[PDB]
RNA sequence: UAGGAAGACCGAUAGCGAACAAGUAGCGUGAGCGAAAGUUUGAAAAGUACUUUGGAAAGAGAGUGACAUAGAACCUGAAA
RNA sequence: GGGGUGCCCCCACCCGUCUUGAAACACGGACCAAGGAGUCAAACAGACGCGCAAGGGAGGAGUAUUGUGACAACUCU
RNA sequence: AUCGAACCACCUAGUAGCUGGUUCACGUCGAAGUUUCCCUCAGGAUAGCUGGUGCUUGUCAAGAAGUAUUGUGCGGU
RNA sequence: AAAUGGAUGACGCUUAAGCCCCAUGUGCGUGAUUGCCCAUUAUUCCUUUGGUGAGGGCGGCUAUAUGGUGAGAAAGUGUAGCCCUCCCGAUGUAGACGUGGCGUGGGGGUGAGGACGAAGCCGAUGGCGCGAGCCUCGGAUGGACCCGCCUCUAGUGCAGAUCUUGGUUGGCGUAGCAAAGAUCUAACGGAAUAUUUUUAAAUGCAACGUUGGAUACUGGAGCGGGGAAGG
RNA sequence: ACGCGCAUGAAUGGAUUAAUGAGAUUCCCUCUGUCCCGAGUUACUAUCUAGCGAAACGACAGUCAAGGGAACGGACUUGAA
RNA sequence: GUUCACCCACUGACAGGGAACGUGAGCUGGGUUUAGACCGUCGUGAGACAGGUUGGUUUUACCCUACUUGGCUGGAGAUUG
RNA sequence: AACGUGUCGCGAUGGAUGACUUGGCUUCCUAUUUCGUUGAAGAACGCAGCAAAGUGCGAUAAGUGGUAUCAAUUGCAGAAAUUGCCCAAUCUUUGAAC
């Protein structure tokens, strides 16, 4: 039996999450320490070859 | 292999064939009924048994198959005639023979002490049946094993 | 599925902070599985000289010197291969935690690397994961002087707050004292107690009656 | 298309349908549908010469091997 | 003392299920092996554990690192 | 071998207030089939019956009682 | 006055073993106040378990080697319960909650075991626990890994779903193998014989192909001779 | 044949029709095992043997009377085999 | 089609009923109650009628018991003392 | 009696369990990284001493050429090269197919 709850309004109704018949529509961040290494190199690269250049 | 070991080896012979393509039930019931017989009285009965003169009697697999009046002297009144089991016996008896007179041992004077028959696996045919049905159309051959010991 | 976790930056600290005292106690440090048994003192402090080394014979020698040796033979003779399943996926082999050798900065660990059984560490961010391993607190840890005179500044006092951690002081005890028996049994407890009572007499064989009429 | 790093994942009715001559064998006029199956004997074939019964298949001996009730789709070998 | 197999006297309707009511002339029930069903995510509420408190807490990013390194540490008019 | 709307693949694990199933042990407690509203009558929400967590207290008794006595009112079987 | 043969439960009972009423041991008109039988009830005793549980001890100096007596004592919800006394409750569908409650795959720690034999499997192998279960023994089994304790994690426990996939099964040597007329004989071939030790028949049956001969069928809209489709 | 026809009737066709029909109904001749009332015979089965060899179904099982019971029991109570 | 009904005839007499309104793995399938089709009445129509009419697959026993026949064989401490 | 029932030892039938794993699934990173009328992708037919499938190859057909390495291949032959990488070539009948 419902009591005294708030209202939902949870808006997950489209076909969001990836089953046997759907492809999805979602995003994950798996690479976020990985694509953090990646920006860190390629400035340090810049910087060696535009040096002395701020 | 053997399920039982022979008292005193040097005085005893053995024999045994797989897979047998002979039916389960009929030579259950001709190899059962020479145990504790001597050799040569056994191997009398299975020529009498050929000249339908004497019966082979049937104890286990006998659920509604005809009566006989052969049948009394194994004290019952069920019995049959299956030439294909038993021509089969005697040929594994004629092996047994041969292994006694290698080991040196006298033919006439062995006493059968042992005979076990168990199923062998199943080959498989098929019969077709009324509206458009397949059932299956199986064999069942047999292992036998036997050793005589000479008393 | 949520792998993984976030943690109050506060409690982080907390616990680190937790960890490290507990290194201090020799009961606990013989408790969590160590051998100590050889060492002179705890914690132990060592000369700064241990980071000019270049020569893993050099490195075995010292640690036969200080008497932390045992520990490192005891992970030598407990390595085996894994029961189960992991054997199969890469976790082939397995071994217990032996001492912890904490430096000033990630220099000078030439000769101390391919010793099986000892772990390196820099004071300048220090891991609960390896203070604790297996959330059992009491690791064994070995200080070079530099790393050892470092830690007030990183970690701050009771009054002065750390340098390195914005605004972070070391939390206050909420006992004054933690030895509780000694109040127990103090002069001042010990005259406010009620007085004891007499008891009565053990019975005896010959069970005592009941029947008030017979 | 070439390569690398791995995993608190599954472990042959699981994991891809497919650990194997697998989109194969097979099914349907066709669009299409679609398996089963670890060759896991032994460190090494050293895979049982030879005697004897038998038309043969095989049986009885003998031999190799630590073990043959490890004898060839051969580790272990449960229940009905 | 325990275990196995008989025997004697006494006691004793077939399991699971829906139902007011099942031993039912109500349904599912030949046997064995291996499989087989309240899970993950997101919003909120209450109970209980932990840190701080008129304040609490970030995120995204950045700073320094073949090293247990997809971890851990740091980021304050 | 398909027709009061063929066959193949896909949307599709279509929805089902209806039928069937739902895997270890011991211990402390323990019901309801009644009220009001609903295109409601094989279903829900709502109060009641129950469990858990307690809070504030007391220790012979506060705001105790499915029971009497005394006094004082009500009634039309 | 009814449809199977049948019901004081049956047999039977008539100085009742029927109906109404009255009594009680040894001694029924002299023994006043219990004739006897049967409960998960009542009283009492022992043990367990849970409490709105109730009390007590816990600052270890009497003295003591082996070949006057020997072991424990934890300030504690929960145990192999810190220990000792005492009191009150204990069944239960749907349902709620508790458990230093049991069991399974894997991670972090700690401690072990193994070719003088790991996992797995087998059992008239016993012991422990109220129980889920745990441990030992034997294997005339196996041939290389695995477990105790504290914590983390999950594709974590089966007797049934006209459940899924394999295997096995009584029925059972049973039901049957009955349209299209039908075969016989000698010789040869074949391992399929003319097979006996313990006269000939009553102890090697049954069945197969070719050739010669016999008998018989198809009966030119043919079990004749050629083609297409399909193979 | 008759007609107050619940509710016959005119291309929602009325009335009648020789020939035709594996169409529905009644009677007559002939004929018969359809019957009174059954009997005898043949071929193939069943039945026995040799060879070969399934399926359906299958909680567990299988002697009755009365009783009560979910108001028609193989299991329960009493009796009888 | 009938249970029922009503007539003809014989007879000593042509009584009334039950057993899952006994009896379909015993038969039969005339009736009732599918799908085709005609008529009357009703309905705008698809169609309806407890009104009439004609045509319309009747499956399986080899199991247990019961019953009918048919045989083998123990047994009184009803297998033992 | 026989059939039938039960227990123990051994043997059949069957392929579970355990231990193994050159397979699958999921996440991350790096490139002088993106086909074809100069005939692709797909489809058919062939090629080895013994060669059915599969693999490689195309009448130069389990391969020709270059380069690095340095003695094999292996079931039996047979001889006295093989393996990795890649520039030079060959490349049957078709297919956008013209
Ligand atoms: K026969
Ligand atoms: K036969
Ligand atoms: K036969
Ligand atoms: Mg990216
Ligand atoms: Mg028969
Ligand atoms: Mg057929
Ligand atoms: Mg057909
Ligand atoms: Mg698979
Ligand atoms: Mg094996
Ligand atoms: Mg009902
Ligand atoms: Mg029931
Ligand atoms: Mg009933
Ligand atoms: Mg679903
Ligand atoms: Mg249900
Ligand atoms: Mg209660
Ligand atoms: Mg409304
Ligand atoms: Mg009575
Ligand atoms: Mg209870
Ligand atoms: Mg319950
Ligand atoms: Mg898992
Ligand atoms: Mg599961
Ligand atoms: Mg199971
Ligand atoms: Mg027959
Ligand atoms: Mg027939
Ligand atoms: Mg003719
Ligand atoms: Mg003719
Ligand atoms: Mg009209
Ligand atoms: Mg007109
Ligand atoms: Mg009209
Ligand atoms: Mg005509
Ligand atoms: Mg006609
Ligand atoms: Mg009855
Ligand atoms: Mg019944
Ligand atoms: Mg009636
Ligand atoms: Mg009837
Ligand atoms: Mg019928
Ligand atoms: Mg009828
Ligand atoms: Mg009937
Ligand atoms: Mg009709
Ligand atoms: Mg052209
Ligand atoms: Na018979
Ligand atoms: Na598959
Ligand atoms: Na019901
Ligand atoms: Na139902
Ligand atoms: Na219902
Ligand atoms: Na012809």
């Amino acid at each position: 039996p419902k009591g005294n709850n708030a209202i939902p309004h949870v808006h997950q109704r489209k076909h969001w999450n990836p089953c046997s018949s759907q492809k999805g529509n979602v995003k994950v961040f798996f690479n976020q320490p990985a694509q953090k290494q990646r920006r860190r190199r390629l400035r340090l690269l810049k910087a060696k070859k535009i040096f002395p250049r701020p | 292999h053997y399920s039982r070991k022979p008292q005193v080896s040097s005085k005893t012979a053995k024999a045994k064939i797989a897979d047998l393509r002979c039916h389960y039930k009929n030579t259950f019931e001709t190899a059962n009924v020479i145990n504790g017989m001597k050799l040569r009285k056994a191997q009398q009965l299975y020529r009498q048994v050929l000249a339908k003169t004497r019966c082979i009697p049937f104890k286990r697999y006998n659920g509604k198959i005809g009566n006989t009046a052969q049948a009394k002297e194994w004290g019952q009144t069920k019995g049959r005639w299956p030439r294909k089991s038993v021509v089969a016996m005697l040929s594994l008896l004629k092996n047994a023979e041969a292994n006694a007179i290698e080991k040196g041992l006298d033919p006439g004077k062995m006493v059968i002490k042992h005979v076990q028959v168990d199923q062998a696996p199943r080959v498989r045919r098929r019969t077709f049946r009324a509206h458009g049905r397949i059932t299956p159309y199986m064999r069942s051959p047999c292992h036998v094993q036997l050793f005589m010991t000479q008393p | 599925r949520r792998w993984h976790r976030k943690i109050n930056l506060h409690q982080k600290r907390f616990a680190v902070v937790s960890a490290l005292a507990a290194s201090s106690l020799p009961a606990l440090v013989m408790s969590r599985g160590h051998k100590i048994e050889n060492v002179a003192e705890v914690p132990l402090v060592v000369e700064d000289g241990v980071r000019a080394y270049e020569k893993t014979k050099e490195a075995m020698t010292f640690l036969k010197t200080v008497g932390a040796i045992d520990d490192v033979n005891r992970v030598n003779d407990s390595r085996q291969i894994r029961a189960g399943r992991g054997k199969m996926r890469n976790r082939r082999y397995v071994a217990r935690r032996g001492p912890m050798l904490v430096m000033p900065d990630n220099k000078g660990t030439r000769a101390f690397r391919n010793i099986f059984g000892l772990d390196l560490a820099n004071v300048n961010s220090l891991n609960l994961l390896h203070l604790a391993p297996g959330g059992h607190v009491g690791r064994f840890i070995i200080w070079t002087k530099s790393a050892f005179e470092k830690l007030d500044k990183i970690f701050g006092t009771f009054t002065e707050p750390s340098t390195v951690k914005s605004g972070f002081m070391l939390p206050a005890p909420m006992l004054t004292s933690t030895d509780v028996t000694r109040i127990m049994q103090s002069e001042e407890v010990r005259r406010v107690l009620k007085p004891k009572k007499l008891q009565p007499k053990r019975p005896s064989r010959y069970r005592q009656p009941t029947n008030g009429i017979r």
